RNA sequence: GAUAACUGAAUCGAAAGACAUUAUCACG
RNA sequence: GAUAACUGAAUCGAAAGACAUUAUCACG
């Protein structure tokens, strides 16, 4: 859920 | 295919300068925090963990600042020349990932648990900035690698693969957007300098927010 | 020695391709 | 320019397998520790820090295990081809992976074996979930040797730069300049053939497998200690 | 030579009620503090020390509230006989309770207002968890006056001894020897000769001490409000 | 009823001497501990707390040692004298001192043997300046017996009241009412019944038997305080 | 788990019965 | 000095019944 | 640089003696 | 009431099995 995603961030373009 | 120019040397130095600015922002604010933490007995070992991290960042910074790009460039493929620069970015980015989790999440909770003193915490806005800067350096890193098709399993960033595996299982997100290949060095240079402008924008916002927190720590504890 | 403890928490074979006294 | 062979593919795979063994030893013991720590309320956030670290190691391990070396090596045809890859070019990203990993282990080992150890005693008032002294010894011994192996690969082929420098190696050097035998300061002999790299590589392989078995053995002892002193019923 | 009356029973109950009010002010504010401290992991054992103290106060308070004074005062075949109790004999255990309590408050105040305050700043740097300067002033002012009232009861009826001496009173005296006075503890207790006189002076003390306990309450309310707003 | 004798003066002095021995055992060991603790920066404030406690004990000890019992006991002239003191009246302030002391020891023991012990481990990450388990046992055994001796003096002469109740004794009683342990012969020292005494000769006899027991406990206490002072010397005081 | 003693688990006493 | 006096009060500080200066 | 001050009488030292003209700590 | 949630694959249980329909904590 958002516990898995919380290890990757603490939050809620050229060549792209 | 794609080949070096005499202007390639400076393009590398300019990219590396961003990384040094990113590293240096953290080192400055962490030095201040580590000093304030001296005065909190219950945070003595968390402090030593932060010292360990800051030493690592400091080392990456001396490494980057001492790197003379011209000593490693000739004739060489542009591929070959960008590869170790990209590779440094990846090592740094994964270090920041580890540090950000500790600094902005675990430690923040620990600080409140141990002290209930919000004067020692980061501001919400500094956390936002931290994450925004990280996301963009991750994406810039991915751009450099995928644009020149120099990627592999070993240069994959954890956060990028996590986003991808999450979209497969679930079925807009910055990490999932497609990198267009580049065909000339003139094109890489153009897009690079546009990235440079964006990332400098993020690092100034970051600096601004690190100032705000450092000021708070000064006023609420001070010298 | 207070600086050295951030690099190992610990206070004589040949290794391949490593000249021994150096 | 030293050149690739058909046997080069397997040499890379063999080097990467060591890295995978090193990563996997940590992941196994950490998975255990993280599970035990679920039952200790005061170590809740330290636990999440460990999870973050173990995830990173796990990712490096999947990355390494999924890397098909042959897909990145142009190979020798018989020997002549000027478009076949340099051995330099092929080892470089392997070495570079080792460096990233080794610096991650450095960060982790300090947390795991020093800070957290002190914190565990402070918070719990016992030794039941600390590491053994011998496991710490093994951890450091294994790290030291993987650092030195990493340096060997890089300096032997003269493919180093400021960006591939390991923090612990530069620290040792700067400390000797200021101060007036130490594994990190010993000189790397250059290598001239791939046949020579292979020979020395396999000798390193034997040494490092030796260190990883000692590590495994000590990780087994602590997992048992954790079981006897904390996990089991009373 | 100094005898009980039927009114003596109520004079004792009134004195004891002050002690109960003093004990209860502390118990109230400490119950709050102990609760706030439950959320601070680094102050876990300091909290248990406070609980130990607050339990002791609470016990002295139940003891005092459940004491029926009349059950220990022989009024006698009314105002006649040598069988009826001396006023001395009756005040003695009341005074003695005051002394035990006062020495407990001394131990507690040092911990609460000095050691623990410093420890709180060392561990947390969080001044939200400290007492106000004004609460500390009040604590010390109330203590001083209960010490002096206790001494008055004892020395006025000449019922004192080495065993009823208060540490703070002897300390003041020994400090003046080694060194008319401005110091409350060194000033002389006049003897009393009737119970009517004791009663009069007692009620004047009662008025003063109630004044100190209201100031104390007021400052405990200020610090409790701070603790409520800043945590709870 | 029960009346003083010329021998009463010395009986009081003897009782008070035990209290002084109890106090002095603590003061000695605490003085040592406080000195050791001067060299531990992280235990600076805990140290000041201990000093506050040890000062209180020291004061009770000077008070007791300076008390001249004869100055507060009006003896009788040839036997009956209607101005001579009741034995009741004379024991009361002695008992009352014991109670004040015992409740002080209760507060101190919790700090010393529980809170502070945990804090020492938390802060220092070692056992070098913790107490031994045996010293804790002795502390608690001595406390228990002085509590019981104090209760004996008070209940034997029926001189008790709500104000002389010991916290630990009431706690044991209220705990047995609620749980149902006050039925039958209990194994709990605090719940066992005090027999009344009727003569001073009887009090004296039982008193001296208590005296023998308590001196036994204080020697065990002293022995364990010597062991832990040695431990503190070997593990902390002596440098290499 | 006690405020009253650190030794939970603790022979005839003068002037005392064995009886509650 | 004032370290001895600090065990007895937390204050600078130091009319009353039965009391004559 | 920071921290440590019960006239307490202990502590450290085989002893002489030491004890804020001191001691301990430190990415510092 | 509060606290604890890596799809991690360990942990706990001799077994059956357990694992937020859970677990732990809390001034007599
Ligand atoms: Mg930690
Ligand atoms: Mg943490
Ligand atoms: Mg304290
Ligand atoms: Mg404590």
């Amino acid at each position: 859920n958002n516990k898995r995603r919380s290890f990757y961030t603490a939050s809620p373009l050229p060549g792209v | 295919d794609i080949k070096v120019t005499p202007g390639t040397s400076e393009l590398v130095e300019q990219i590396l300068a961003l990384l040094s600015r990113y590293l240096s922002s953290y080192i400055h604010v962490l030095n201040k925090f580590i000093s304030h933490l001296r005065r909190v007995a219950t945070l003595r070992f968390e402090r030593t963990t932060l010292i360990k991290f800051v030493k690592k960042l400091r080392f990456y910074n001396d490494s980057v600042l001492s790197y003379n790009a011209s000593e490693f460039i000739n004739a060489d493929s542009f591929d070959k020349v960008i590869l170790p620069i990209a590779s440094m970015f990846v090592k740094s980015v994964e270090t920041f990932d580890l540090l950000n989790y500790y600094l902005t999440q675990s430690l923040q909770k620990e600080i409140l648990s141990k002290t209930l003193n919000e004067d020692l915490t980061l501001t919400a806005e500094s956390i936002l900035a931290i994450d925004d800067t990280y996301n963009h350096f991750v994406k810039f890193s991915q751009w450099m690698i995928e644009s020149l098709r120099i990627g592999s399993n070993l240069l994959d960033l954890e956060v990028v693969q996590f986003a991808i595996k999450s979209a497969d299982e679930d079925g807009d997100n910055i990490f999932l957007q497609e990198i267009l290949p580049v065909n000339s060095e003139e094109e890489f240079q153009t897009l690079s300098a546009a990235w440079h402008s964006i990332l400098d924008g993020k690092l100034s916002a970051l600096d601004e927010e690190f100032d705000v927190v450092a000021t708070k720590w000064h006023d609420k504890f001070g010298k | 020695n207070k600086r050295r403890s951030f690099y190992t928490a610990s206070p004589s074979p040949v290794l391949p391709g490593v000249k021994r006294t150096a």
